[PDB]
Formats: structure tokens, C-alpha cells, sequence
């Protein structure tokens, strides 16, 4: 509930931090 | 349905003791209408 | 309001301000209704069942028992049957308008026609 | 200071407050202004007083 | 161990800790972070929410 | 045993009469509950003839009825009790099981019973759209579960003639569902809108038809040309002109005068379905 | 799956809402 | 896990295409 709308987060987080590192 | 100049509103009628009945604590009224008649509590008065 | 059995009574339909009677002649009408004969409803009315043995002679009682409370939501019912000597069923509809606190009269029926 | 409300009617009875610092006050309007020959405590002190 | 106290002011009435508090969040910022609160209260029929 | 049970609650229970004849449970159609048999023999063509669905073979030993109330909780913290708010009813279940299908010393074959128990999943195809299945009924003597539907079926067949089974143990689960309204939608909107139950928004109950839009304005010309010399100079003048109309609203029944220009002139009364009424003096 | 895509986006604009909240 | 973040990542992208054709 809470836990996972913060595990959320930090996959959505983490997934933005994937496309930055996979852009030219 | 009583239309007004700013928009619809659905109005409840009754007899009068049945609308006192259902209001009874204020409990149906917003909060608003509560302290829009208490927003003029200094009142004027007459000297003589 | 007219209750159900036309009756034109000093010159006109008998028309009644008392909610028991019009109940009463409610249930008169869903009992003089069988099913089918009504034209527009002929789901509305009473099941029918004369030529045949007296064994699950229940089932018409609680049939006609459900069809009653269905349609007569203001007045509670209770449909029981007995068997009497040659063919005859009696059943007798124990009914109660929930309005009123008491047994009402109607003035009509110790009218003299 | 209160800024927002949130409520579920249906079942669940909850009502969600939110406030926030009193700087919310001073991003809350758009202005067009021009200051000369005033310190950084001046200015911060103006805009604080107003 | 943690023995928490948690009292809640606002208009005129107050929340208190175990009366319909459910949630409570906080910020202490400095920079780009301001400081907020989001708490969360139980609402029989949402009277404190109208 | 009968000398701890409570007399005071059994005597006021209903004496059942004892049936001359064994029972044996069925599933019919909800509709086709109240329904006796219209036909000796049944006829699959036409509908509500009041024959069962599926006729027991055998009783069943024991029925079991489920029912939960659902209510929700909220934990406030440091609070003695949770907060309990009542959610819904929920819905009853109903299961029979180890129901007995016999037919070995007969020689005759399950399989048409199996099929009809079956059939009970596909959906039942109405005027040319598919349709949920039928809505059953639980009958057994004169007693009735509710609307249910079909929910699961299980059959263990332990005996077989040329493959068809003869002897099967059943087990099958009904749902009740909400009482389908027989009053139709239309019906229900029209006695919810005569107790005045519904929101009024000046409009009449009933929007004037053609026809009575016709007679309407029959009815309005009738009373205008009576008492033609008692409206205002206002209103005769406006009168006076051939390219003068009147015209009825559909839904609020207010009648209008339109001067030859073609623009609302004034407004004469109102006109329900059966009567019109002139505005007031 | 679909619950729960609901419940995420939720947690999302939830998350979101905080970060209009959190910044100055 | 991995699983998952691509489930909520896939979610995300769907919801954005929601709201993409939802406004006109």
C-alpha cells in the first residue's frame, strides 16, 4: 500500500534514470 | 430545481416541522452557511 | 380512488377515500385474475389447477402465497389450505394492511343491495 | 498553513489535510516591479514587511 | 522504545493521538525543499471535511 | 433434545401439514416459478411454460447455506478497537453435495442429465444477442431458495454402460442473486415520477404529445376567442393579427403568443394533458 | 494487474502531488 | 521484481498513451 506505492516510486525513479542513461 | 443568476440548485420542501426535525444539530446545513450568519456578530444598536 | 369491482353505486363509480378498502378490492382483483386472462399482463393472475389429484396441493398455496406478496407490497399475507370432503379446497387469505393499527369495517358491506 | 483537502466519501471515512511553509505565501502572486540602490537586506526586508 | 504524542491545531479544533488520527507526514526543507505536512484523519459521516 | 429447546420460540413457528406423497427438489426459472404446468407435456419452442430445469433424481442429503457481511476496518492508532463500517450483505451461497445419480439396474443413460446440468454455463442467446444464463429457482415442495444462478458443477461417475455413466455423484453450488425487477424501467421511472419521489423542474410528468399539443392549442383558442374582450389592449391587439400563432412548450405546457414578427409576445397559460388553465389575473 | 495498474498511477500522481508539496 | 518494474514500467507507458488520446 504505502511500501509499494514508494517501491514505486523508486522503480519509476530508477526506470528515468534508464532512459537517460540510454540516450545519445 | 430553483434557478437563481448564479446556477441551479436543488432545494428540499416540506412542512416546517419536518424541515426542523431534519436539521435537527445543524447536522445536514454546510459549515459555511453557519459562519456566514455569525461573520456580523458586532451588531448595531440604537441609543436613546 | 375506484375500487375494483365496478359498481355504480348513486350513479356513478364507488369511489372510496380509505386505503383498507381499496387494498381489500386490490386483492380481490389479483384473485379474480387467472393468468391469461388479462390481455396486455398475461403473466398477471393466479395459477389455476381444478382437475387433478390432492397431493402437492402446497405448492399452489405457496404459488399463489408468493404472487400475493409480490404485488400487494402494502399489506402482509398469509394463504393457507384444507381439504374438504368431495372436492373442494378451501383456502383461506389471512391479510393485514399494514397502514392502520386496527381491524377496519367498511360501511359498504352492510350496505343492503 | 492549510492549502488543500482531500476526502473519500464511499465507506472508508478519510479526509487528508495539507499545509504547507509560510514561503507558499510569497510564490502565490506574479509581479512586475523594479528596485534600485537597495542591499540584499533591504529588499528581503521590504518584500517581508509587505 | 517510542512513546509518540501527536497533537494537530487547526480552525478550532484539535486532533489528538489515538481520537482519529490516522497518518501523518512532515518536511524540514532548506534549499529547494520547503517545509509541508500531509495528515490523514478519520471523517465519521466527513463532518470535519464539510 | 426437546426438554432443553426453548417452547416459548417453537410455538411460534408455522405448523406444516405432512404431503400424501414424497417430494423430490428441482431447478425451474425465475418467472417460471409461480407458473403450473400450462402443457401435459413440454414444449421447448415456446417459454414460461412452467416445467423444471433439472429434476432431482434423488434428494439431497444435507444443504448448506453461507452468508457474509462485509464490513471494513480502519486501525486508528493507540485506539482499544478498530472502527467497523458496515460494507454490504453479501450474497448467500447454497451447496448440495454427494447427490446421487442411479441408473445401473435400470440399463439407462446419465448423459442427457449430465448435458442439461451443463448447459446451465452457455449463454443464452435472446433476440440474436448473447444473454447471461438463466436465472434459476431452488423449488422443493412449497418452498423456494431465491433467484440464484449456477455457480459450480462436479460430477464422479463411478459406473458406465457402453461408456454412458450410470452411476454419478453430483456436487453443484448456487449463488442467489438480486431479485430481477420485474417492473419494467420505464414503469418504475413513471410511479417514481407519480408519488413525486423524483426531482421537478417545472416540467409536467408527462411531455405532451402531438395530439395533445393539437387539442391544446384547440382548447387555448377556444377560451381566447370567448374571452377575447377581457384581455388587456395589449393582448387583443396582438390578436388582431392573422399572422399571430400559439405555441405550447412540449415539456412545461406554457403557452405562448407569437406576433406576426414571429417573436414571443405573451405568455397566455399553461396547459397540462387534459385541461387549460389561464394565468392569473 | 489492472487494479493495479490503477493503484500505481495513483501512487504516481500521490507521489506527484507530494513533489509540487515538497518543493518550493 | 524485474518482472514487476517492467509490468509497472509497461502500465506507466499505456496510462501516458490514456492521456495522450484523451485530451484533445
Amino acid at each position: 500500500p504505502q511500501a509499494i506505492a514508494k517501491q514505486i516510486a523508486d522503480i519509476i525513479n530508477s526506470q528515468w534514470q534508464g532512459t537517460l542513461t540510454d540516450y545519445a | 430545481i430553483v434557478n437563481s443568476p448564479t446556477g441551479k440548485q436543488l432545494i428540499s420542501d416540506a412542512k416546517q416541522s419536518i424541515l426542523n426535525l431534519i436539521g435537527v444539530g445543524d447536522s445536514n446545513t454546510e459549515f459555511s452557511k453557519t459562519l456566514k450568519d455569525c461573520i456580523g456578530k458586532v451588531v448595531n444598536f440604537s441609543f436613546d | 380512488m375506484y375500487v375494483y369491482p365496478p359498481r355504480i353505486i348513486n350513479g356513478t363509480l364507488y369511489k372510496s377515500t380509505d386505503l383498507a378498502e381499496y387494498t381489500r378490492g386490490k386483492i380481490l382483483q389479483t384473485l379474480s385474475i387467472v393468468r391469461g386472462e388479462l390481455v396486455a399482463d398475461p403473466f398477471f393472475g393466479v395459477p389455476l389447477r381444478l382437475f387433478s389429484n390432492i397431493n402437492d396441493y402446497q405448492s399452489d398455496v405457496s404459488k399463489i402465497q408468493i404472487i400475493l406478496e409480490e404485488e400487494i407490497t402494502e399489506a402482509q399475507f398469509i394463504v393457507t389450505g384444507d381439504l374438504k370432503n368431495n372436492g373442494i379446497v378451501s383456502l383461506t387469505v389471512y391479510w393485514a394492511y399494514l397502514g392502520t393499527e386496527n381491524i377496519e369495517n367498511f360501511e359498504i358491506d352492510t350496505s343492503n343491495i | 498553513l492549510h492549502t488543500g483537502t482531500k476526502h473519500n466519501a464511499i465507506i472508508s471515512d478519510t479526509t487528508t489535510f495539507t499545509g504547507q511553509s509560510v514561503n507558499w505565501v510569497l510564490n502565490r502572486r506574479v509581479k512586475n516591479t523594479r528596485y534600485t540602490g537597495v542591499t540584499l537586506k533591504g529588499l528581503a526586508a521590504t518584500i517581508t514587511r509587505q | 522504545m517510542q512513546d509518540p504524542i501527536i497533537k494537530i491545531l487547526i480552525g478550532n479544533d484539535t486532533f489528538l493521538l489515538g481520537q482519529e488520527i490516522i497518518d501523518l507526514d512532515f518536511q524540514i526543507g532548506e534549499g529547494k525543499k520547503q517545509n509541508n505536512i500531509n495528515f490523514t484523519i478519520f471523517d465519521k459521516d466527513g463532518f470535519f471535511a464539510d | 433434545s426437546k426438554f432443553l429447546k426453548n417452547r416459548a420460540v417453537v410455538n411460534g413457528l408455522p405448523v406444516i401439514k405432512n404431503p400424501g406423497k414424497y417430494q423430490h427438489c428441482y431447478l425451474i426459472e425465475y418467472e417460471d416459478s409461480t407458473n403450473v404446468k400450462q402443457t401435459p407435456t413440454e414444449n421447448k419452442n415456446k417459454q414460461q411454460q412452467g416445467f423444471p430445469v433439472y429434476l432431482f433424481m434423488m434428494n439431497p442429503e444435507n444443504i448448506t447455506y453461507n452468508l457474509p457481511i462485509n464490513y471494513q476496518e480502519i486501525a486508528i492508532p493507540f485506539t482499544a478497537k478498530n472502527q467497523l463500517n458496515y460494507s454490504n450483505g453479501g450474497n448467500i451461497v447454497m451447496t448440495m453435495s454427494n447427490l446421487i445419480l442411479d441408473t445401473m439396474d435400470e440399463k439407462r443413460s446419465l448423459q442427457p442429465l449430465i448435458d442439461r446440468l451443463i448447459a446451465l454455463r452457455e449463454p443464452t442467446v435472446k433476440k440474436g444477442l448473447k444473454s447471461h444464463p438463466k436465472i434459476l429457482a431452488f423449488k422443493w415442495g412449497s418452498n423456494t431458495f431465491a433467484p440464484c444462478v449456477l455457480t459450480n458443477i462436479s460430477f464422479d461417475v463411478t459406473r458406465w454402460i457402453d461408456g454412458y455413466p450410470t452411476k454419478a455423484r453430483v456436487n453443484m453450488s448456487l449463488k442467489e442473486i438480486q431479485k430481477p425487477s420485474s417492473d419494467s424501467k420505464a414503469l418504475e421511472e413513471a410511479k417514481k415520477k407519480v408519488k413525486v419521489e423524483t426531482v421537478q423542474n417545472g416540467n409536467l410528468k408527462k411531455t405532451l404529445s402531438e395530439k395533445q399539443l393539437i387539442d391544446g392549442v384547440k382548447r387555448v383558442t377556444e377560451y381566447l376567442k370567448k374571452n377575447i374582450s377581457f384581455q388587456p389592449r395589449t393582448i387583443q391587439n396582438i390578436l388582431s393579427d392573422p399572422k399571430s400563432v400559439i405555441k405550447i412548450d412540449k415539456d412545461t405546457g406554457q403557452v405562448s403568443l407569437f406576433n406576426g414578427n414571429g417573436e414571443f409576445a405573451a405568455l397566455v397559460g399553461t396547459y397540462n394533458g387534459d385541461i387549460f388553465s389561464p394565468s392569473r389575473q
